[PDB]
């Protein structure tokens, strides 16, 4: 035992470094080596209160603390805690400061006997926290209180009298914070902030109602530029933590707009423009503020975060202060991730704003515009691309005249994300000049960081262009092979060197998806071997890119790729079983893509995967139980394996028998695989607190029930898993699920509602009339949700009601109750979007009704006509999609009504207004009742339609032109990327037959159309 | 997932 050797060196060494590090090692040894105990005890106490330098003082103290936890377990050294308490109230400030320090060290040991002393500590610290002599004493007291709070809560029932005491000490801890900042004590200002962060986690009885007021205080610190920056970062982090752990308290105070605008002002502060433009921390306040806005947008309603930011968009964007223009753009770009729906609806304001940024004189504003666009494209992919006509020339110019390496990167990075989602027929207009520019750039730039961005942009061209990329395919692969040499040799390659290789593998495989196997056949043998070389390499990033190549190959070659299973599945299983550890992000990414490749292979190599099912579910099941960041993906992949297995049993998507199975329509072998995954799915939603895992689970379950029917959730008349499912789903609707129980909501919470509503919409289509018994518990809640304060909640609910009605059809025994509710919405709701979704349900219910609805035709039609007339006024793509969906839904509803009871409807004014909104621009499913009505009206030789034949042909000209545009895309588009005009082949033929008769009649005006003349013959 | 990348 060299324990005493350590303390003797700690006390008597000539070098303070020695005495210090001796005590550091003495602490470690106390546990292992602790008769003359009392000789060492007294020397330690003496040196603690007398050594000149606090650093050596603290050393002895910490040894004392571990020693004291040892003896209290033997219930020895009874004098320690009483002497320490005596010394804390001694008249010598230095004696008190050292006593409090030792007490904190004791509390840090977490010894159970300290629970016997809650009152002493509360009484003692209530004094010491106000010690006017020593700011260190007050800060140590604040720190000790965090441990005393935990102690009082370990008790089954928290003692009220204690918690009242603690709740009064909180205003004192704020006072210490003021002291530490006035005196410039940054070290203790941090320490106190940690005590405030720890209060967020406490029960409400201990804290009082102080949380909002703490946030209000942290904001006032954070916005004041006189304060040291490092102190302000502390303040912004504290608010950020409050949004995470205590958002309920923030909402009560409506502190969202305060938080947002506070962080918006902090983010408008001067920054290192030169470092911004070339560097490749988040300890400057302006940057921590953006992380605040980010968290705020993800936790609170867009009314709290986004509405303020967008209210301030006009003035900051035109300010003469470049950092304000830069700020509002970056603020938006961090907003889109948490509030993408809200952001998309502000595209009328935001897109012109990013266009303004691209035109700024100051490069820092230009880089903020670009980051904003990148962020827009990542989250709202297609929508941003539509504006390519203005973006592309502005972004290309920035590349040409770029003077800084980071501008070039983000210009290239924005071009990538645009091209990636630009529409097939639009990229063709541009394909040749961009390809020449992209390759011109790839030649010129030599830094791998830039070349990697150009390579991704070039691959994005392939993605958009699909077949249209074949002229460039060979030319491109020739150039790119230079980046994919010596794959196994990773030594001496920089992080970016691997990235330039990894991306080249990934985007060459995206070229194969674009130009399918026939044009890819030239390079399959070398590339597939290279990719397999990457899998065997030792860089997670490089193995990851190999898996990307495999997963894309699976798409291109299908079953032809089965011969490779034997070599690949072994490497995939190895990758997935890796340790994930701080956490190794490179491995996490590598595991995500390997799991994707596994799913893609099973779907592709249909029969051949069967021997791999048990192992793949075994490996994937394991990761669900034990993985850190792969549970959601791993579960999704288990369902992809089921999809592969069911597809191999020639169970066709959508062709299941409706209703509850008294037995099974899947062979016993496949049903075993379903049940295995179904139990794992149910277990990860029941009492699950991560709303990510619930959304993910509910989504997989909803898709798989839609594809393969109720067997996914129940078999052999045993509804045990179906009942558990509804309990959880209904729980989410009531707002009472584990993940909810930690009135405007966050888009994330909205999404949780929708996916639960979608569990019902999927079951109703799967059970039809057998659904009614399940639907009964949810029906009042969903109906209730139709009347919510939230327009978004109303819209989701009314839409789900409509889709439930469609699944139940004429076996709906609640049609009358549903119709009354949706008519109320159709009539009285103030949201056009809600009234539009209601119109769809109303027509469906009327179509399925077998009772008498003559009473409600006149009011419903008057409401419908009004919805049309306000949408006519509004006729900003966000409004245009709602306006256009209203046109389709309203016209669909009238049509369903005329087909149901043609004689209760006056066709004279109705048919004209209907024609006036055809052809549609969206929601072409509502063409189906309109087609059926045009078929009925002509066979009756109904005059109103027969005098209106010319517009009818013009409409079918467009209908048929779009169906052939769409058929072309189906063959040209990249493999794996609702545009249907006809909901069935039968209705298509019936429309065709009518087009012939129209030709027989009316002097053949149908054939006078190139488009229909082609279809008539 | 309707995008080119798999991560």
């Amino acid at each position: 035992a060299a324990l005493p050797a350590l303390i003797h060196i700690l006390q008597n060494s000539s070098n303070d470094g020695i005495k210090q590090l001796a005590g550091v090692e003495a602490r470690k040894q106390v546990s292992k080596h602790w008769a003359t105990q009392t000789s060492v005890k007294q020397s330690l106490l003496n040196s603690a209160f007398n050594e000149g330098k606090d650093a050596v003082r603290h050393a002895n103290a910490r040894v004392i603390a571990s020693i004291g936890s040892e003896e209290l377990d033997e219930k020895k050294w009874p004098e320690l805690i009483p002497n320490l308490l005596q010394a804390a109230c001694d008249s010598n400030p230095k004696i008190r400061e050292t006593a409090i320090f030792i007490i904190l060290s004791l509390l840090e040991s977490f010894n159970a006997n300290l629970a016997l002393h809650i009152d002493d500590f509360l009484n003692l610290f209530a004094q010491t926290i106000n010690d006017s002599a020593s700011l260190e004493t007050r800060s140590l007291s604040a720190q000790a209180l965090s441990y005393v709070s935990s102690l009082i809560e370990e008790e089954g029932e928290i003692n009220p009298q204690y918690a009242a005491k603690f709740a009064s000490l909180i205003p004192s801890v704020v006072q210490v914070l003021d002291a530490t900042i006035r005196e410039g004590d940054t070290t203790n200002t941090k320490l106190i902030f940690n005590c405030l962060n720890d209060f967020l986690l406490l029960d409400s009885q201990l804290t009082g109602n102080t949380i909002a007021d703490l946030v209000k205080l942290a904001l006032q610190i954070a916005v004041n530029s006189d304060v040291d920056e490092d102190i302000r970062v502390f303040a912004v982090q504290f608010v950020t933590s409050a949004l995470v752990y205590r958002k309920s308290k923030i909402n009560q105070a409506k502190l969202g707009p305060e938080i947002t605008l506070a962080a918006l002002k902090v983010a408008s502060e001067e920054i290192d423009v030169e470092d911004e433009l070339t560097n490749e921390e988040e300890n400057t306040p302006a940057l921590t503020a953006l992380r605040l806005i980010s968290n705020a947008s993800g936790e609170l309603s867009p009314s709290q975060v986004g509405v303020p930011i967008i209210e301030h968009l006009p003035t900051m964007l035109s300010s003469s202060n470049p950092f304000e223009r830069r700020s509002i753009l970056l603020a938006i770009s961090v907003l889109v991730t948490g509030s993408p729906d809200y952001t998309l609806s502000q595209f009328d304001k935001i897109i012109p704003a990013t266009v303004t940024g691209l035109k700024d004189s100051e490069a820092v504003v230009q880089l903020a515009a670009l980051k904003c666009i990148v962020q827009l494209s990542t989250n709202l992919q297609d929508e941003v691309a539509r504006y390519h006509e203005q973006y592309l020339p502005l972004v290309i110019d920035i590349i040409d005249s770029a003077k800084h390496v980071v501008i070039y990167k983000y210009a290239t990075l924005a071009l990538d994300g645009l091209l990636e989602f630009i529409a097939h027929n639009d990229i063709i207009k541009y394909l040749d000049p961009l390809m020449n520019k992209l390759f011109q750039m790839l030649e010129t730039q030599q830094s791998p960081k830039l070349r990697a961005a150009i390579v991704s942009a070039i691959g994005s061209c392939a993605f958009a262009a699909g077949s249209g990329f074949v002229p460039y395919f060979k030319t491109s692969v020739q150039y790119l092979q230079q980046f994919i040499q010596n794959v196994s040799q990773i030594e001496g390659l920089s992080e970016d060197d691997i990235e330039l290789k990894a991306l080249t593998f990934e985007n060459i495989s995206t070229m194969g998806r674009a130009v399918k196997s026939a044009a890819f056949a030239e390079y399959a043998e070398p590339l597939v071997n290279a990719a397999y070389e990457a899998i065997k390499t030792d860089s997670a990033r490089l193995r990851e890119s190999g898996y990307a190549f495999i997963a894309n190959m699976a798409k291109v070659y299908g079953k032809d790729f089965a011969p490779f299973l034997q070599t690949i599945i072994p490497e995939i299983f190895k990758t997935l079983e890796q340790e994930e550890y701080t956490v190794n992000t490179g491995i996490a990414y590598e595991k995500e893509v390997a799991a994707a490749a596994l799913s893609e292979l099973a779907i592709a190599s249909k029969e051949h995967f069967l021997e791999y099912v048990e192992p793949s579910l075994k490996v994937l099941a394991e990761q669900v139980n034990e993985s850190y960041g792969l549970k959601e993906t791993a579960l999704h992949s288990m369902w992809a394996i089921v999809k592969a297995v069911l597809l191999t049993a020639n169970l066709k998507e959508g062709e299941y028998p409706k209703g509850v199975p008294s037995g099974s329509y899947v062979d016993a072998s496949a049903l075993a695989v379903i049940q295995t995954v179904r139990e794992v799915s149910l277990n990860n939603v029941i009492e699950e607190v991560e709303t990510s895992m619930v959304i993910s689970v509910f989504q997989d379950l909803s898709e798989m029930l839609r594809l393969f029917g109720p067997i996914i959730i129940m078999d052999n008349g045993d509804s045990t898993h179906l009942d558990q499912l509804c309990r959880e789903a209904l729980s989410v609707l009531k707002g009472e699920h584990a993940c909810q129980t930690i009135l405007d909501a966050s888009e994330t919470e909205a999404t949780l509602l929708d996916v639960a509503l979608d569990i019902y919409v999927a079951l109703s289509t799967n059970l039809v009339g057998g659904f009614a018994q399940v639907f009964t518990t949810a029906k009042p809640v969903i109906l209730q949700l139709c009347q919510s304060k939230s327009k978004n909640k109303r819209s989701f609910a009314v839409g789900a009601l409509s889709e439930i009605a469609l699944g139940m059809r004429d076996e709906n025994p609640f049609i009358q109750e549903l119709l009354e509710a949706l008519i109320i919405s159709l009539t009285n709701d103030k949201s056009l979007e809600v009234r539009c979704n209601a119109s769809y349900g109303v027509g469906l219910l009327i179509e399925y009704s077998s009772f008498d609805v003559s009473a409600i035709y006149s009011p419903v039609l008057k409401s419908l006509y009004e919805i049309l007339s306000v949408a006519d006024e509004k006729n900003d793509e966000a409004t245009k999609e709602i306006v256009d969906r209203t046109f389709s839904n309203v016209c669909g509803c009238v049509a369903r009504m005329i087909l149901k009871h043609q004689n209760l409807v006056p066709l004279e004014h109705t048919i004209p207004a209907l024609l006036s909104h055809l052809p549609f621009n969206t929601a072409f499913e509502e063409y189906d009742p309109i087609f059926k009505l045009f078929l009925k009206l002509f066979q009756e030789q109904n005059s109103t339609i027969i005098n209106e034949a010319p517009k009818v042909i013009a409409i079918f000209a467009t209908v048929f032109e779009k169906e052939s545009e769409r058929i072309e895309l189906e063959t040209n588009s990249t493999l794996g990327r609702k545009r249907k005009q006809f909901q069935s082949e039968e209705i298509k033929q019936q429309v065709i037959e009518l087009l012939k008769h129209l030709n027989q009649q009316f002097n053949g005006a149908v054939a006078q159309n190139p488009v229909l003349a082609q279809v008539i013959a | 997932g309707g995008a080119k990348r798999h991560r």
